């Protein structure tokens, strides 16, 4: 029985997203690409490189035209003509475009797909642009968070897989299932909070405690996610819990609101 | 085309030119472009980063407390070696000391990234260059089991598995629907393994696409989460509470046995999956033992890492030496200094970067980076590169030297280091591991040499996370709990201008971050990463970089199928996105 | 000493007296004595429960809302099923109806039980009765791996293997702190394992004690915790959310993929390991196929579980079909009414109970529980017994019977009510599984018969597991995500008066829990458990229950040493804490 | 090198808390049992029944005198001269007394032993007694809960053999590092019980969106525990991220404070 095909192309990026997804904890990567997509391309992955690589591109996004899931990771510069990253010898963006005609539906991985993040940070160098600002004609699924929760990753595939339809969004393009609440309204630690209980520097009694760390900057309040439920590497633990402030990695322009350790 | 001579290489752009572009199973965005003489061997390398993002220029202006998180995301592969070289940047400007917990935690940290990024390279990114994955349908399990068996005392070993691997295999690739191994070389003449060396090598593909997740789960404890974990300047915030009210909100009993498991299954998947598959690689490729030495017989370089002694990065404190060698003299290991002007020197003579002066190369500290596309002719367009100019500017990595020399970084070159330096453990892996071959010391320093040495490093940093994890339980028995250091944490108390280098090894070798800070704010903040001066561009001598070298004289047997290219450079495990930040 | 005859056995309690208390690898408190005569031949066999806490009295008077909680504490082993029970009997008492939803979960819940608590019971209890631990210290490793993979597709088989797990349990023994292999009864002759089986037996209780701790996970998804998770009157509390804002508060999408990875896990390790390891034990001891029969070729019980139609307990319903056989016609599978008060009856003229007339059984909606320690003329005294007197009253177990019947309850017994009434899967899994063994059908009702039904029903759960995971997203496809009641949650909308029964098959057997309501409290709650059943003392008639009757007729090789009553009292898999309540 | 001595002992008692320290993660209860002590006695576990046990029992109690500890899970009744729990033909609180003269220390499992659970509650029909109201002359560490949580078991042993001392205990006996704060201080709903944001009835939107509790009878409140931060079955869930109210069931009495489902 038929997979449903995925192209995974990379703009300006870190990788942090590949990265994320292939520590999904259930269903595992392995069975992910397995058994329930065929993951067609992808640079980090493939074995094909070159023009043999440019091949599989091609045929798939032709073979399978209307009928592919584009994952994008990473973002398209638009300085230097769009030549601060280079695929084949010509502008990223012009791939980008290619794959997103051809999709049936796009997802957004991460910060850079959905926003920009860091290359975007004050002062945008290259011009990084988020995906749905340069593809304007095609469902985009913004999968925000730098990178976003391995688990969350992969539950939004099975969801698309199994239940044959995009998740349900908020005004911005979120999943609602994992971006409709803030880190903050589900913080195991919101009782210190309403206690005025705070950590006030680092290693302090409070911080020994788990006090609320809103004084050490957490961008928690304004920040959706669902890392204070869901947590991370198979409900290890999530930022918030290992005593740093969120930083607020979700959201749009995070990098540029001001220092992470102030209000 | 021309002809010059530099390092004991011809150059020569005489020949068909070939190009890789994509270059896959890497980090980020990287092409390479050779020339064949009619002999088909390699007689012109051309390395090129094809992405740049700009964190130099982003970092200006930051808070320094704030500077990991942003360097962090220079690369999500090497996820934390930059926060880390961030915060010893910025306390070595302000002149903070971490308390010896904070210290041994950043030592986990790196170790279980360097743990977790080898395994991954091995498998995932280097693996399919030396693995037929499609041969494997044609391997007996029985036989595959019986290899196994021959090779480890690792469990899963049985003939039922092999074929339920096999069955897997067939069942995924019968629709046609090969993903990601669609269009492959499978049945190039390079491919050497037997076809049962072939199923126990995918089989232990895919254990390590599952094993690698858990690796992770250390930095998750101490950091948050992975990829991206989060740091502190002054040490770490995971503040740790054994014995008290609230343990419960901090690094307690049941967290440090969480660490524990995962450090002994790491070791075991380590030593006897990984190891074995690394030696079987050898035993069936030994030909590669001398193919793509480029530099690693004439110059290397490591920074060292690991301070055993908290805030003492001198040569007695570091358990992973330092020191370069140049012109091939291994008998007199130099010492580096990353304040020397004279010593780190980047050049973009060749690169796509504006100095005032592109014939002088800048030390960090008078570093600059004025992004200026420019390609000049390349049979196309400024949009359309058919072939780079590799006489004028070719790529978005700059070019590092160290004394004016080009060198090589990695686990090949720390190997090298340690081992000429006298270091015990090194020489007798090495020795014991090149014995076990039938191959002399010389075949280390090779693309097969460069894998042999990164799967060795893994078992070295497995074995050095339960040392470090050790040394916190002890000082944790001593009720030494500290995990932070909060002196000097407000910006009112640091000198009005300073500056610091904050250095380390990364998994692909020699990281520096240099950092001047005033009035509270980042005013100059310069990376040079490990990429960079491997898949560095040529300087104004034409010397070429650790990437060209190690292409230049190899040969090919099907020049439209780049499998030599692909093994050398995938040897090196480039990040692009770590080269050019 | 009298004899008396009963059910084709002559109870007599002449000759030699043995004692064994405590009753060790099992759930609570047992002592078991037994009478043999000059040939080492059981003529007598007395069960004995050793604890009571009184629940049944303990509910009066409370909430039925809260009951399920109070009774799930009856038992942490079976640990779930009485909450089920509960819930149940609550919602037959006042007319609640659960969606469908919650049925499906329940469902699941119960299967999840029946594969964690089967595969601890084979391994943790049983095993060492079969598997001589210290005899594998004398295994040949490559000999070990040469069996498993003859048995086993299962990949963890390596000599290494099973080197390794030689060398961790020689360790262990060799500082002279054997643990729970101290003052065992290895070398006793009735262990027929060669080594290599020993070793391979060992290797997979050391995997099973690992791996139980991941099947409960699917009761933490579900209801918060195990051991003892959480239920409601009218469904259950873990609501569901798929694709709406707040999932991350409710069972969404990643809990579900969470379920289904332990569910393929399961499946997986009981498929691999449990089977073929119940089937060697099989090869090796067959002449046990003849040993323990007692009530197995008379007198089998099930009420019938997994209602798969919502609030549909019927036989077009029920999963796990419900019936009795009495006389050995298993030509006549007998319906099961819970209502019926001439079916189940308790009995306590033997037991430490008042009754108005003992001489009589009483259906549990009349049930009473008035504790009378009261153990007669033993040798010895109250506070020390030597020797029961099983004359008199001689348990904290009441006596059940179904239409004055004494019944044996649990795996085999399910499996041949199945198996008569002509379910296809179990036909097809018993009659496979005895031509594996070239044995008879007659040598399922025995000892080994009732390991091999235990180990068979595990794989039969754990398929239903799948099928009931795909049920619910079947249902959460179609947009139904309902998984409580709650238009009779308020007491004023029960009836004033109401009574109900909840009844399912727990892991050891039949389950039934008797409740009556009256102005919104407990008025009654009685419980009748399957080891109430099957360890049930004697009844006005002299008739014997299921464990007596097993251990009638046994051949001991050495007296000294019960192993022989060990293996068959462990057959049955006894939960005292459940039997007593 | 030797392995501590233990004797873990079985009174009236559902085995929840035998069956709560197998399921521990890390470390495993294998290694726990081959490698971190000895566990010398165990009537669930040991290969030993009968005559042999009672060898087993007393050879270890003599030989180690002074140099074990003793757990006890499950507590003696006092009821029918104890002969509601019979062991070895007599009453059970003899064996646990004699345990307890050799022990160096006590752990008292469960709510079982640390309060006395179930069979305590009213009309308690057997008068079961917690093991400090019997044992009045040895340290007695209480781990309650019903059961505890898995890897706070094994904490607590890793705790006492790696850093060879009993942890330090609140004023009832519990360890401060799990039991010194509620159940409702690490909460990841308090953010819906700050803001009023309740259940109200089973399944209805609130308990979709995972809103609090405390309408539903949620005891948080009042009991000391870690499943709110440490949580259940390797970081899997809790009560009440799986949407039941806490029961108090880490607290003496909880059974007989009332229904589950009331204030
Ligand atoms: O049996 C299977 O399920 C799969 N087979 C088929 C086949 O062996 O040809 C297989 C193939 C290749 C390698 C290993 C294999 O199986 C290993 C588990 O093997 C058995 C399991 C149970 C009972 C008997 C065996 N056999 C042992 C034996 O194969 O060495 C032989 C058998 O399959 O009859
Ligand atoms: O080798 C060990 O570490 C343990 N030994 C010791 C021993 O062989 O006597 C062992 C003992 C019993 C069963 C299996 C065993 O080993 C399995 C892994 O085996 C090897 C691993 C690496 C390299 C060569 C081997 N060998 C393969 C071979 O045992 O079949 C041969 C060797 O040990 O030299
Ligand atoms: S730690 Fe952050 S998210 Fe949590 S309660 Fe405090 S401010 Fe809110
Ligand atoms: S669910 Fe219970 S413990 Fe959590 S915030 Fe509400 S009342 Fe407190
Ligand atoms: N390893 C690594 Fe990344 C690169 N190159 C860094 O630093
Ligand atoms: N299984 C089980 Fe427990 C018993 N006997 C119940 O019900
Ligand atoms: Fe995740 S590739 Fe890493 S930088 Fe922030 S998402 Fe981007
Ligand atoms: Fe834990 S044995 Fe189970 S009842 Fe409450 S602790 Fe007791
Ligand atoms: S920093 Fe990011 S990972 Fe989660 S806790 Fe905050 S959204
Ligand atoms: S019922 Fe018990 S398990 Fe924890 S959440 Fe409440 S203390
Ligand atoms: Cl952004
Ligand atoms: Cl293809
Ligand atoms: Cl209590
Ligand atoms: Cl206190
Ligand atoms: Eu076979
Ligand atoms: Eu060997
Ligand atoms: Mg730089
Ligand atoms: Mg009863
Ligand atoms: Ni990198
Ligand atoms: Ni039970």
């Amino acid at each position: 029985k038929p997979r449903i095909p995925v192209v995974w192309i990379h703009g300006l990026e870190c990788t942090c997203c590949t990265e994320s997804f292939i520590r999904s904890a259930h269903p595992l990567a392995k069975d992910v690409i397995l058994s329930l997509i065929s993951l067609d391309y992808d640079d980090t992955l493939m074995a094909a490189a070159g023009t043999q690589a440019e091949e599989v591109f091609e045929d798939i996004i032709t073979q399978y035209n209307g009928k592919y899931i584009l994952a994008v990771e990473g973002n398209p510069p638009l300085g230097e003509q769009g030549m601060f990253c280079i695929s084949s010898g010509r502008p990223f963006i012009e791939k980008l475009k290619r794959a997103a005609a051809g999709a049936s539906a796009i997802i957004a991985w991460g910060t850079c797909a959905s926003w920009g993040c860091v290359q975007a940070a004050r002062p945008n160098p290259t011009q990084a642009t988020p995906i749905d600002k340069v593809i304007t004609d095609k469902p985009i699924i913004k999968v925000p968070g730098c990178p976003p929760i391995p688990d969350v990753m992969s539950a939004i595939i099975t969801y698309m897989v199994t239940f044959d339809r995009l998740p349900d969004v908020d005004r911005m393009g979120r999943p609602l299932m994992f971006y409709g609440q803030r880190i903050h309204d589900k913080c195991y630690r919101r009782a210190h909070f309403d206690a005025g209980e705070f950590v006030q520097s680092w290693d302090d009694d409070a911080a020994r405690k788990g006090y609320c760390l809103y004084k050490m900057g957490c961008k928690g309040p304004t920040t959706y996610n669902a890392c204070s439920s869901t947590r991370w590497n198979d409900g290890v633990s999530f930022p918030i819990q290992s005593g740093h402030g969120c930083l607020g990695c979700a959201e749009n322009g995070f990098w540029d609101r001001g220092s992470f350790y102030s209000r | 085309s021309t002809q010059y001579e530099t390092q004991g290489y011809t150059i020569n752009n005489a020949g068909r030119r070939l190009v890789v572009d994509p270059i896959t199973r890497i980090e980020g965005h990287m092409r390479c472009e050779v020339n064949i003489n009619d002999q088909n061997v390699i007689t012109n390398a051309v390395s090129c980063g094809t992405m740049f993002r700009g964190l130099e220029i982003i970092l200006q202006g930051r808070d320094p407390r704030d500077a990991w998180a942003f360097v962090e995301r220079i690369c999500g592969v090497c996820t934390g070696v930059h926060a880390l070289a961030s915060v010893y940047a910025i306390e070595d400007a302000i002149g903070i000391k971490v308390p010896d917990n904070a210290n041994i935690i950043r030592n986990i940290m790196l170790a279980t990234l360097w743990c977790h990024d080898h395994l991954v390279h091995f498998y995932q990114l280097a693996g399919m260059d030396w693995i037929d994955v499609l041969d494997a349908l044609k391997a007996d399990p029985r036989k595959t089991s019986e290899l196994a068996q021959s090779l480890s005392s690792w469990p899963k070993s049985s003939p039922g598995y092999f074929f339920d691997v096999q069955n897997r295999l067939k069942k995924f690739v019968e629709g046609g629907q090969l993903g990601i191994f669609r269009n492959g070389y499978w049945g190039h003449p390079q491919y050497k393994l037997p076809p049962e060396a072939n199923l126990m090598g995918f089989a232990h593909y895919l254990e390590a696409l599952d094993f690698q997740r858990e690796i992770v789960k250390i930095h998750a404890v101490f950091g948050g989460k992975n990829p991206h974990p989060n740091w502190i300047v002054g040490g770490m915030p995971c503040a740790i509470n054994i014995d008290e009210s609230g343990a419960v909100g901090a690094v307690n009993m049941e967290r440090l046995n969480l660490v524990q498991s995962i450090i002994t299954r790491t070791a075991d998947f380590i030593n006897n999956v990984m190891i074995p598959d690394a030696l079987a690689i050898g035993q069936f490729n030994k030909p590669w033992s001398e193919i793509g030495t480029g530099l690693s017989d004439k110059c290397v370089l490591s920074y060292g890492a690991f301070p055993d002694i908290a805030n003492d990065f001198g040569e007695k404190s570091l358990l992973m030496p330092g020191g370069a060698v140049i012109n091939g003299d291994f008998n007199n290991v130099l010492p580096v200094d990353l304040v020397d002007p004279q010593q780190v020197q980047e050049f973009v003579d060749h690169a796509w970067y504006r100095y005032p002066n592109d014939q002088v190369g800048r030390h960090p500290f008078d570093g600059i980076t004025d992004p200026w596309y420019n390609p000049g002719d390349v049979k196309g367009s400024d949009t359309n590169i058919q072939q780079l100019n590799e006489q004028e500017r070719y790529s978005w990595i700059k070019a590092p030297r160290w004394r004016g020399n080009a060198m090589e970084v990695g686990p090949l070159a720390r190997t090298l280091i340690a081992y000429h330096k006298g270091d015990a453990a090194t020489v007798e892996s090495v020795d014991r591991m090149m014995s076990a071959l039938n191959l002399p010391l010389s075949g280390i320093q090779s693309t097969l040499g460069r894998i042999l040495c990164r799967a060795h490093e893994a078992q070295w940093a497995a074995g050095k996370l339960q040392y470090f994890f050790d040394k916190l339980m002890t000082n944790l028995k001593n009720g030494n709990l500290a995990t932070a250091s909060t002196e000097k944490w407000e910006p009112a108390t640091w000198p009005t201008e300073c500056r610091g280098v904050g250095f380390t090894e990364a998994p692909r070798g020699a990281l520096g971050h240099w950092a001047a800070i005033r009035d509270g704010k980042i005013d100059l903040y310069q990376c040079v990463v490990p990429t960079t001066w491997n898949a560095s561009p040529r300087d104004p001598k034409g010397q070429i970089g650790a990437y060209e070298a190690a292409l230049m004289n190899t040969k090919m047997a099907i020049p439209e199928q780049p499998l030599e290219i692909l093994r050398t450079l995938h040897s090196f495990d480039p990040c692009l996105a770590c080269s050019t930040h």
